[PDB]
């Protein structure tokens, strides 16, 4: 009952674009991180964003293995 | 090491005096001092030859 | 004179012209007594040295005689901070250093080549009990190097040769070195373990509001 809706959340197109934008913003901030000047000004931005990104990826992993105990390891 | 003297700079100091008396060994200070008068913008023709 | 091969000047960091017009710097209540405001002297200290925060640091010094380079001075010496900046540390400690007695420290007293006593000298009479306190002296037979923190600012340092057997002169100098590196460390109340726990709980509430969303329809 919850599992069905939860897989329906998995397949959410909203969720697709959420993950795509999360990863793209992470890559952009990583690129801007190779300059100490911009690493200094807006450092709090970098910190909050890094913790936000790690939270998103870990929640995705945890809930996507929640929907499925064993077959999760099938996918490469 | 610092802003070396030039005709324009000296003329600014004592304009109405004619050019013959403007520059003299009495008022000549070298740039080499590094502790002399100043550190003006670098890159400019050098007139002392 | 301390070597200054790549001075913060002439790089894309500091500009000697702005340094001349009363360049000034501040302290964020972290050095000693508070909000210290110090205006740099370019006539004496010249263009500072630059040191990336990170890599233990130990300065290079040339002894000059008769107005020419005599040699690289390899004798022991100590080094101190003028303003009272305290965000620096020493690589070696008393236990690991080759000391057979309690070494002296800037805390007890100014320093000089006269009052210095060698820690390598075997003396047990007074130092019966001695902890692994920091080791201050640089050079000589000790491989100590200096470790800076996160201040990212100019440090004005007073170097004094300490080995009395080197020379009768009290050789000493003053110089300025600019550290570049450390960034704001305000992890503060928020911590990483406390942060995935905080965020994922805010993400189960999305599912906790998702269950009624699914069951009410
Ligand atoms: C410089 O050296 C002096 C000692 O000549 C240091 O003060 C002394 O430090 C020792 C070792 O800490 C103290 O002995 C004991 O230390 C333990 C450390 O946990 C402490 O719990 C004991 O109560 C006891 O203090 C000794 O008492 C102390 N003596 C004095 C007069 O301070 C000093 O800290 C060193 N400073 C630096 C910057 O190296
Ligand atoms: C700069 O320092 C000089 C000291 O010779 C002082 O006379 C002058 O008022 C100072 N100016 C500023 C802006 O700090």
């Amino acid at each position: 009952e919850c599992q069905a809706y939860f897989r329906k959340v998995i397949k959410s197109t909203f969720f697709q674009i959420v993950m795509i934008t999360t990863v793209t913003t992470n890559s952009f901030l990583l690129v801007l991180g190779t300059n100490y000047d911009i690493q200094f000004e807006f450092f709090r931005t970098f910190e909050v964003s890094e913790l936000f990104f790690v939270s998103v990826y870990v929640c995705e992993f945890l809930m996507k293995v929640y929907v499925d105990p064993i077959t999760y390891w099938k996918d490469g | 090491i610092n802003e070396a003297q030039t005709w324009d700079s000296m003329i600014e100091e004592n304009p109405d005096i004619p050019l013959d008396d403007v520059w003299g060994p009495q008022n000549y200070r070298p740039c080499f001092s590094y502790a002399i008068g100043k550190p003006g913008d670098l890159g400019q023709p050098y007139e002392i030859l | 004179v301390v070597q200054n091969k790549i001075s913060a000047c002439t790089m894309g960091i500091l500009n000697p012209v702005q340094l001349q017009k009363n360049y000034t710097y501040t302290i964020e209540k972290e050095a000693y007594d508070d909000d210290l405001i110090v205006f740099y002297e370019y006539k004496d200290l010249g263009c500072p040295r630059l040191v990336y925060y990170d890599k233990p640091w130990k300065p290079v010094v040339e002894l000059w005689k008769n107005g020419i380079v005599e040699e690289i001075m390899n004798a022991e010496y100590v080094i101190s901070e003028i303003n009272g900046l305290v965000t620096y540390s020493y690589s070696l400690t008393a236990a690991t250093a080759n000391c057979r007695s309690q070494p002296q420290n800037w805390s007890t007293f100014l320093w000089n080549r006269e009052n210095y006593v060698s820690c390598h000298e075997d003396n047990k009479d007074n130092p019966l009990l001695w902890p692994n306190v920091e080791y201050q002296v640089l050079g000589g037979q000790t491989n100590n190097k200096i470790i800076f923190g996160q201040r990212n600012g100019i440090y004005t340092f007073h170097l004094s040769v300490v080995d009395p057997y080197y020379s009768y002169c009290n050789l000493n100098t003053i110089f300025s070195v600019y550290v570049h590196g450390a960034l704001p460390v305000t992890k503060f109340q928020p911590l990483l373990t406390i942060l995935l726990m905080v965020t994922t709980t805010l993400l189960t509430a999305w599912l906790a509001y998702a269950i009624p969303k699914q069951l009410r329809s």
